[PDB]
Protein backbone atom coordinates (compact mmCIF):
# COMPACT_ATOMS: atom_id res chain seq x y z
CA UNK A 1 23.66 -10.84 -0.51
CA UNK A 2 22.11 -13.87 0.51
CA UNK A 3 22.10 -12.83 3.91
CA UNK A 4 20.76 -9.49 3.47
CA UNK A 5 18.01 -10.79 0.51
CA UNK A 6 16.72 -13.29 3.26
CA UNK A 7 16.84 -11.39 5.95
CA UNK A 8 15.55 -8.39 5.95
CA UNK A 9 12.59 -9.60 3.50
CA UNK A 10 12.06 -12.00 6.63
CA UNK A 11 12.28 -9.23 9.22
CA UNK A 12 9.32 -7.33 7.26
CA UNK A 13 6.50 -9.75 7.93
CA UNK A 14 6.92 -8.47 11.79
CA UNK A 15 5.89 -4.74 10.22
CA UNK A 16 2.13 -4.06 9.47
CA UNK A 17 1.99 -6.04 6.36
CA UNK A 18 0.75 -8.70 9.07
CA UNK A 19 -2.17 -9.21 7.30
CA UNK A 20 -0.60 -9.83 4.16
CA UNK A 21 2.03 -11.93 5.86
CA UNK A 22 -0.36 -14.50 7.10
CA UNK A 23 -1.80 -15.18 3.31
CA UNK A 24 1.98 -16.44 3.16
CA UNK A 25 -0.05 -18.83 2.48
CA UNK A 26 -0.85 -19.76 0.34
CA UNK A 27 1.56 -17.26 -2.10
CA UNK A 28 3.35 -19.28 -4.90
CA UNK A 29 7.11 -19.49 -3.73
CA UNK A 30 7.44 -17.49 -6.97
CA UNK A 31 7.18 -14.53 -4.97
CA UNK A 32 9.88 -15.07 -2.73
CA UNK A 33 11.85 -15.77 -5.28
CA UNK A 34 11.66 -12.52 -6.57
CA UNK A 35 12.14 -10.86 -3.28
CA UNK A 36 15.77 -11.70 -3.93
CA UNK A 37 15.41 -8.53 -6.78
CA UNK A 38 12.90 -6.02 -6.49
CA UNK A 39 13.41 -5.63 -3.15
CA UNK A 40 10.29 -6.79 -3.75
CA UNK A 41 8.69 -4.18 -1.57
CA UNK A 42 6.31 -2.18 -3.87
CA UNK A 43 4.84 -5.96 -4.30
CA UNK A 44 5.94 -6.67 -1.00
CA UNK A 45 5.43 -3.49 1.04
CA UNK A 46 0.79 -2.94 1.12
CA UNK A 47 0.00 0.00 0.00
CA UNK A 48 2.92 2.17 0.37
CA UNK A 49 3.87 1.50 -3.53
CA UNK A 50 1.46 4.05 -4.05
CA UNK A 51 3.36 6.58 -1.94
CA UNK A 52 6.92 5.69 -2.20
CA UNK A 53 5.63 5.45 -6.39
CA UNK A 54 4.16 9.33 -6.01
CA UNK A 55 7.60 10.41 -3.25
CA UNK A 56 9.48 9.87 -6.66
CA UNK A 57 7.24 12.22 -8.98
CA UNK A 58 8.12 15.05 -6.26
CA UNK A 59 11.47 14.02 -6.54
CA UNK A 60 11.63 14.67 -10.61
CA UNK A 61 9.87 18.11 -10.44
CA UNK A 62 12.48 19.03 -7.61
CA UNK A 63 15.36 18.39 -10.24
CA UNK A 64 14.16 20.94 -13.01
CA UNK A 65 15.75 24.11 -13.38
CA UNK A 66 13.74 27.19 -13.09
CA UNK A 67 11.89 28.28 -16.87
CA UNK A 68 12.55 32.42 -17.32
CA UNK A 69 9.50 33.14 -18.72
CA UNK A 70 8.95 36.47 -20.23
CA UNK A 71 6.27 38.81 -22.61
CA UNK A 72 7.01 38.84 -26.53
CA UNK A 73 5.93 41.82 -28.14
CA UNK A 74 4.67 41.72 -31.96
CA UNK A 75 6.35 45.11 -32.69
CA UNK A 76 10.28 44.27 -31.88
CA UNK A 77 11.93 42.21 -34.84
CA UNK A 78 15.41 39.79 -34.16
CA UNK A 79 18.43 40.29 -36.89
CA UNK A 80 18.67 36.64 -37.74
CA UNK A 81 15.12 34.44 -36.93
CA UNK A 82 13.67 37.47 -38.87
CA UNK A 83 10.61 36.80 -35.80
CA UNK A 84 8.61 38.98 -33.79
CA UNK A 85 9.46 37.16 -30.53
CA UNK A 86 11.81 39.27 -28.45
CA UNK A 87 11.73 40.02 -25.17
CA UNK A 88 13.16 43.33 -23.19
CA UNK A 89 14.07 44.69 -20.14
CA UNK A 90 15.39 48.64 -19.85
CA UNK A 91 17.62 49.64 -17.20
CA UNK A 92 19.71 53.20 -17.06
CA UNK A 93 23.07 52.79 -18.46
CA UNK A 94 23.35 56.53 -18.98
CA UNK A 95 22.82 59.40 -17.06
CA UNK A 96 20.37 61.27 -15.92
CA UNK A 97 20.22 63.48 -19.49
CA UNK A 98 19.45 60.81 -22.38
CA UNK A 99 17.86 58.27 -20.17
CA UNK A 100 16.38 54.46 -20.86
CA UNK A 101 18.90 52.08 -22.76
CA UNK A 102 16.32 48.89 -23.52
CA UNK A 103 17.70 45.68 -23.95
CA UNK A 104 16.27 43.31 -26.53
CA UNK A 105 16.45 38.76 -26.51
CA UNK A 106 15.37 37.13 -29.48
CA UNK A 107 13.41 34.84 -27.38
CA UNK A 108 13.96 32.27 -30.35
CA UNK A 109 16.99 32.50 -31.74
CA UNK A 110 18.96 34.19 -29.13
CA UNK A 111 20.46 37.54 -29.89
CA UNK A 112 20.73 40.46 -27.81
CA UNK A 113 21.34 43.82 -28.11
CA UNK A 114 20.52 47.93 -27.41
CA UNK A 115 18.39 51.05 -28.62
CA UNK A 116 20.10 54.12 -26.32
CA UNK B 1 13.78 19.60 26.20
CA UNK B 2 12.95 21.81 29.81
CA UNK B 3 16.19 21.06 32.77
CA UNK B 4 16.21 21.53 35.99
CA UNK B 5 18.93 23.24 38.03
CA UNK B 6 20.35 22.28 41.42
CA UNK B 7 18.43 23.22 44.50
CA UNK B 8 21.03 24.37 46.73
CA UNK B 9 23.14 25.79 44.19
CA UNK B 10 20.65 26.76 41.15
CA UNK B 11 23.62 25.50 39.44
CA UNK B 12 22.70 23.43 36.08
CA UNK B 13 22.50 19.53 35.90
CA UNK B 14 24.29 17.14 34.26
CA UNK B 15 22.99 14.15 33.34
CA UNK B 16 24.75 10.48 35.02
CA UNK B 17 23.77 7.19 34.24
CA UNK B 18 23.17 4.84 37.40
CA UNK B 19 24.76 1.99 35.34
CA UNK B 20 23.59 -0.11 38.45
CA UNK B 21 20.08 0.14 38.35
CA UNK B 22 19.90 1.27 34.56
CA UNK B 23 18.47 4.74 35.38
CA UNK B 24 18.78 8.28 34.66
CA UNK B 25 20.01 10.90 36.61
CA UNK B 26 21.03 14.63 37.47
CA UNK B 27 23.85 15.12 38.86
CA UNK B 28 25.39 18.81 40.26
CA UNK B 29 28.38 19.85 39.46
CA UNK B 30 29.64 22.14 42.29
CA UNK B 31 28.03 20.12 45.47
CA UNK B 32 27.03 16.80 46.04
CA UNK B 33 22.92 16.92 44.51
CA UNK B 34 21.70 14.32 42.37
CA UNK B 35 17.80 13.55 41.83
CA UNK B 36 16.50 11.14 38.91
CA UNK B 37 15.57 12.22 35.57
CA UNK B 38 11.69 13.64 34.05
CA UNK B 39 12.00 12.49 30.41
CA UNK B 40 14.81 10.45 28.99
CA UNK B 41 14.80 12.82 25.99
CA UNK B 42 18.56 14.41 27.10
CA UNK B 43 18.86 16.65 23.61
CA UNK B 44 16.87 18.05 20.94
CA UNK B 45 18.32 19.74 17.78
CA UNK B 46 15.13 20.30 15.52
CA UNK B 47 15.89 21.88 12.45
CA UNK B 48 13.04 21.89 10.70
CA UNK B 49 11.26 24.23 13.51
CA UNK B 50 7.84 25.82 13.83
CA UNK B 51 8.38 27.51 16.88
CA UNK B 52 8.40 31.32 16.34
CA UNK B 53 5.38 31.48 14.20
CA UNK B 54 3.14 33.11 16.39
CA UNK B 55 5.53 35.12 18.75
CA UNK B 56 4.77 38.75 20.84
CA UNK B 57 1.21 37.63 20.73
CA UNK B 58 0.17 40.12 24.07
CA UNK B 59 -3.63 40.76 24.20
CA UNK B 60 -2.67 44.13 23.36
CA UNK B 61 -1.89 43.21 19.65
CA UNK B 62 -5.38 44.51 18.51
CA UNK B 63 -4.19 48.08 20.20
CA UNK B 64 -1.38 47.64 16.83
CA UNK B 65 -2.66 50.12 13.73
CA UNK B 66 -0.26 48.82 11.74
CA UNK B 67 -1.53 45.36 11.72
CA UNK B 68 -4.37 44.52 9.06
CA UNK B 69 -7.97 43.38 9.78
CA UNK B 70 -10.05 40.83 8.13
CA UNK B 71 -13.94 39.67 8.15
CA UNK B 72 -13.23 35.64 8.59
CA UNK B 73 -15.45 34.34 11.29
CA UNK B 74 -13.58 32.52 14.05
CA UNK B 75 -13.57 28.80 14.81
CA UNK B 76 -14.43 29.28 18.35
CA UNK B 77 -16.33 32.68 19.36
CA UNK B 78 -17.67 32.74 15.17
CA UNK B 79 -16.27 36.80 15.34
CA UNK B 80 -15.74 38.25 11.89
CA UNK B 81 -13.21 40.79 13.69
CA UNK B 82 -9.29 39.59 13.61
CA UNK B 83 -5.99 40.99 13.15
CA UNK B 84 -3.39 39.20 10.76
CA UNK B 85 0.15 38.75 10.42
CA UNK B 86 3.05 35.83 8.65
CA UNK B 87 4.89 33.34 10.02
CA UNK B 88 7.20 35.57 12.81
CA UNK B 89 9.95 32.93 11.88
CA UNK B 90 12.17 35.20 9.96
CA UNK B 91 13.84 32.45 7.54
CA UNK B 92 13.97 32.43 4.32
CA UNK B 93 12.01 29.10 3.20
CA UNK B 94 8.73 29.99 5.16
CA UNK B 95 5.23 29.74 4.22
CA UNK B 96 3.14 32.80 3.15
CA UNK B 97 0.16 31.16 5.46
CA UNK B 98 -1.60 33.65 7.82
CA UNK B 99 -2.31 33.72 11.35
CA UNK B 100 -5.41 35.32 12.52
CA UNK B 101 -5.97 36.71 16.36
CA UNK B 102 -9.55 37.02 17.97
CA UNK B 103 -10.26 40.34 18.83
CA UNK B 104 -12.67 38.86 21.02
CA UNK B 105 -12.06 35.24 22.02
CA UNK B 106 -8.07 35.71 21.27
CA UNK B 107 -7.86 31.99 19.68
CA UNK B 108 -5.43 32.04 16.76
CA UNK B 109 -6.49 30.47 13.42
CA UNK B 110 -4.78 29.94 10.34
CA UNK B 111 -5.42 30.11 6.68
CA UNK B 112 -3.46 26.86 6.11
CA UNK B 113 -5.50 24.58 3.61
CA UNK B 114 -2.96 22.02 3.17
CA UNK B 115 -2.71 21.34 7.43
CA UNK B 116 -4.55 21.69 10.80
CA UNK B 117 -2.92 23.38 13.55
CA UNK B 118 -3.27 23.67 17.80
CA UNK B 119 -0.83 27.32 17.88
CA UNK C 1 8.54 4.17 3.84
CA UNK C 2 5.02 3.10 4.54
CA UNK C 3 5.24 4.30 8.64
CA UNK C 4 3.63 7.33 9.43
CA UNK C 5 6.98 8.82 11.09
CA UNK C 6 10.07 8.63 9.32
CA UNK C 7 12.61 7.55 11.91
CA UNK C 8 16.42 6.34 12.55
CA UNK C 9 17.40 4.52 15.98
CA UNK C 10 21.10 4.84 16.56
CA UNK C 11 24.10 3.49 19.53
CA UNK C 12 27.39 3.20 19.19
CA UNK C 13 29.32 -0.27 20.23
CA UNK C 14 31.76 5.55 31.48
CA UNK C 15 31.51 8.77 29.62
CA UNK C 16 28.95 8.88 26.70
CA UNK C 17 26.65 11.99 26.13
CA UNK C 18 29.34 14.44 24.49
CA UNK C 19 30.51 11.40 22.15
CA UNK C 20 26.76 11.44 20.94
CA UNK C 21 26.71 15.01 19.88
CA UNK C 22 29.65 14.96 17.82
CA UNK C 23 28.08 11.47 15.79
CA UNK C 24 25.67 13.93 15.75
CA UNK C 25 27.42 16.83 14.04
CA UNK C 26 29.13 14.44 11.71
CA UNK C 27 25.80 12.75 10.48
CA UNK C 28 24.41 15.88 9.55
CA UNK C 29 27.22 17.98 8.53
CA UNK C 30 29.66 15.48 6.60
CA UNK C 31 27.35 12.74 5.45
CA UNK C 32 26.62 12.97 1.71
CA UNK C 33 23.77 10.95 0.65
CA UNK C 34 23.44 11.32 -3.05
CA UNK C 35 25.10 14.16 -5.88
CA UNK C 36 28.83 15.46 -6.14
CA UNK C 37 30.03 17.88 -3.60
CA UNK C 38 30.02 21.97 -4.58
CA UNK C 39 27.11 21.12 -7.08
CA UNK C 40 23.77 22.16 -5.45
CA UNK C 41 20.36 23.63 -7.25
CA UNK C 42 20.45 21.61 -10.14
CA UNK C 43 17.99 22.93 -12.52
CA UNK C 44 16.20 20.57 -15.69
CA UNK C 45 16.26 22.92 -19.17
CA UNK C 46 14.56 22.52 -22.26
CA UNK D 1 28.57 64.94 27.39
CA UNK D 2 31.83 64.42 29.22
CA UNK D 3 35.14 62.96 27.38
CA UNK D 4 32.75 60.85 25.08
CA UNK D 5 34.57 57.08 25.48
CA UNK D 6 33.85 55.45 21.60
CA UNK D 7 34.34 52.07 23.39
CA UNK D 8 32.07 49.42 21.33
CA UNK D 9 31.33 46.28 23.04
CA UNK D 10 31.03 43.15 20.88
CA UNK D 11 29.12 39.89 22.13
CA UNK D 12 30.29 37.03 19.86
CA UNK D 13 28.77 34.04 18.89
CA UNK D 14 31.54 31.96 18.23
CA UNK D 15 30.90 28.66 15.87
CA UNK D 16 28.95 28.81 12.64
CA UNK D 17 25.11 27.15 11.83
CA UNK D 18 26.39 23.74 12.14
CA UNK D 19 29.58 23.79 13.92
CA UNK D 20 29.20 21.74 17.44
CA UNK D 21 30.48 23.92 21.11
CA UNK D 22 29.01 27.22 19.79
CA UNK D 23 30.21 29.43 22.61
CA UNK D 24 29.76 33.12 23.39
CA UNK D 25 32.50 35.18 24.14
CA UNK D 26 32.56 39.28 24.15
CA UNK D 27 35.48 41.75 23.78
CA UNK D 28 35.65 44.06 26.50
CA UNK D 29 37.48 47.43 26.24
CA UNK D 30 41.34 47.60 27.39
CA UNK D 31 41.24 43.92 27.39
CA UNK D 32 43.15 41.86 24.45
CA UNK D 33 40.77 38.47 24.99
CA UNK D 34 37.04 38.16 24.22
CA UNK D 35 35.66 36.99 27.69
CA UNK D 36 33.09 33.85 27.81
CA UNK D 37 29.91 35.97 29.23
CA UNK D 38 29.51 33.48 32.05
CA UNK D 39 32.43 35.03 33.86
CA UNK D 40 31.84 38.72 33.21
CA UNK D 41 28.26 38.05 35.16
CA UNK D 42 30.13 36.48 37.78
CA UNK D 43 32.88 38.55 37.65
CA UNK D 44 29.35 40.92 38.03
CA UNK D 45 28.40 39.61 40.96
CA UNK D 46 25.47 37.05 39.33
CA UNK D 47 27.03 34.00 40.66
CA UNK D 48 24.71 30.66 40.16
CA UNK D 49 24.22 29.36 36.61
CA UNK D 50 20.06 30.12 36.11
CA UNK D 51 20.43 33.35 37.65
CA UNK D 52 22.79 33.95 35.26
CA UNK D 53 20.42 32.40 32.58
CA UNK D 54 17.63 34.53 33.80
CA UNK D 55 19.39 37.63 32.93
CA UNK D 56 19.43 36.34 29.59
CA UNK D 57 16.39 34.16 28.76
CA UNK D 58 13.08 35.75 30.11
CA UNK D 59 10.79 32.31 29.34
CA UNK D 60 11.46 29.06 31.36
CA UNK D 61 9.73 27.76 28.71
CA UNK D 62 12.11 28.63 26.09
CA UNK D 63 14.07 25.02 25.42
CA UNK D 64 15.45 26.42 22.60
CA UNK D 65 17.49 29.40 23.37
CA UNK D 66 18.20 27.71 26.63
CA UNK D 67 19.84 24.68 24.92
CA UNK D 68 21.85 27.23 23.24
CA UNK D 69 23.25 28.77 26.50
CA UNK D 70 24.87 25.29 28.07
CA UNK D 71 27.97 25.78 25.96
CA UNK D 72 28.40 28.79 27.68
CA UNK D 73 27.29 27.47 31.53
CA UNK D 74 30.72 24.80 30.17
CA UNK D 75 32.83 27.41 29.34
CA UNK D 76 32.34 29.19 32.59
CA UNK D 77 32.59 26.45 34.63
CA UNK D 78 36.03 26.71 35.69
CA UNK D 79 35.39 30.37 37.24
CA UNK D 80 32.99 29.61 40.38
CA UNK D 81 32.77 33.00 42.48
CA UNK D 82 33.22 36.65 42.20
CA UNK D 83 36.93 37.45 42.60
CA UNK D 84 38.18 34.23 40.69
CA UNK D 85 35.87 35.84 37.78
CA UNK D 86 37.80 39.91 38.00
CA UNK D 87 41.60 37.77 38.35
CA UNK D 88 40.29 35.85 35.02
CA UNK D 89 39.35 39.42 33.45
CA UNK D 90 42.45 41.31 35.23
CA UNK D 91 45.04 37.88 33.77
CA UNK D 92 44.15 39.16 30.42
CA UNK D 93 45.48 42.26 29.93
CA UNK D 94 45.98 45.75 29.66
CA UNK D 95 49.45 44.46 28.84
CA UNK D 96 49.11 42.06 32.14
CA UNK D 97 49.79 44.47 34.87
CA UNK D 98 52.34 41.08 36.77
CA UNK D 99 50.67 41.40 40.81
CA UNK D 100 47.75 39.30 42.11
CA UNK D 101 46.40 42.19 43.96
CA UNK D 102 47.11 44.54 40.67
CA UNK D 103 44.84 42.13 38.34
CA UNK D 104 41.50 41.92 40.45
CA UNK D 105 41.77 45.73 41.32
CA UNK D 106 42.01 46.82 37.73
CA UNK D 107 38.85 44.04 36.78
CA UNK D 108 37.11 46.19 38.99
CA UNK D 109 37.71 49.33 37.51
CA UNK D 110 37.09 48.63 33.43
CA UNK D 111 33.94 47.06 34.41
CA UNK D 112 33.01 50.33 36.09
CA UNK D 113 34.77 52.92 33.51
CA UNK D 114 35.07 51.20 30.62
CA UNK D 115 32.31 48.48 30.30
CA UNK D 116 29.12 49.96 29.08
CA UNK D 117 29.80 53.49 29.60
CA UNK D 118 26.13 54.67 29.35
CA UNK D 119 23.38 53.49 32.16
CA UNK D 120 26.49 54.51 34.78
CA UNK D 121 30.00 54.69 35.20
CA UNK D 122 28.97 54.61 39.03
CA UNK D 123 29.76 51.83 41.11
CA UNK D 124 27.02 49.61 42.93
CA UNK D 125 25.16 49.17 39.43
CA UNK D 126 26.31 45.90 38.78
CA UNK D 127 22.39 44.68 38.88
CA UNK D 128 21.53 47.15 35.94
CA UNK D 129 24.83 46.24 33.51
CA UNK D 130 24.18 42.64 33.90
CA UNK D 131 20.32 42.55 32.67
CA UNK D 132 21.20 44.65 29.96
CA UNK D 133 24.49 42.22 28.70
CA UNK D 134 21.69 39.47 29.43
CA UNK D 135 19.10 41.90 27.02
CA UNK D 136 21.81 41.99 24.59
CA UNK D 137 22.50 38.12 24.44
CA UNK D 138 18.59 37.39 24.36
CA UNK D 139 19.22 39.69 21.25
CA UNK D 140 21.96 38.26 20.02
CA UNK D 141 20.52 34.28 20.31
CA UNK D 142 16.58 35.33 18.96
CA UNK D 143 18.62 36.81 15.36
CA UNK D 144 20.44 33.66 15.52
CA UNK D 145 17.55 31.47 16.20
CA UNK D 146 15.73 33.40 13.07
CA UNK D 147 12.77 34.55 14.92
MG1 LIG E 1 26.79 64.36 -20.99
ZN1 LIG F 1 14.56 35.79 -32.63
ZN1 LIG G 1 24.43 22.04 43.65
ZN1 LIG H 1 -13.01 34.13 18.51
Amino acid sequence: AYKARYRIIYSNVISKNNPDLKHKIANGDITPEFLATCDAKDLAPAPLKQKIEEIAKQNLYNAQGATIERSVTDRFTCGKCKEKKVSYYQLQTRSADEPLTTFCTCEACGNRWKFS
Amino acid sequence: TTFRFCRDCNNMLYPREDKENNRLLFECRTCSYVEEAGSPLVYRHELITNIGETAGVVQDIGSDPTLPRSDRECPKCHSRENVFFQSQQRRKDTSMVLFFVCLSCSHIFTSDQKNKRTQ
Amino acid sequence: DNDEKLIIRCRVVAEEDHMLKKIENTMLENITLRGVENIERVVMMK
Amino acid sequence: KGSRFISTLQVKLYGREGSSARTIKATLPYIKQDIPIVIIFRALGIIPDGEILEHICYDVNDWQMLEMLKPCVEDGFVIQDRETALDFIGRRGTALGIKKEKRIQYAKDILQKEFLPHITQLEGFESRKAFFLGYMINRLLLCALDR
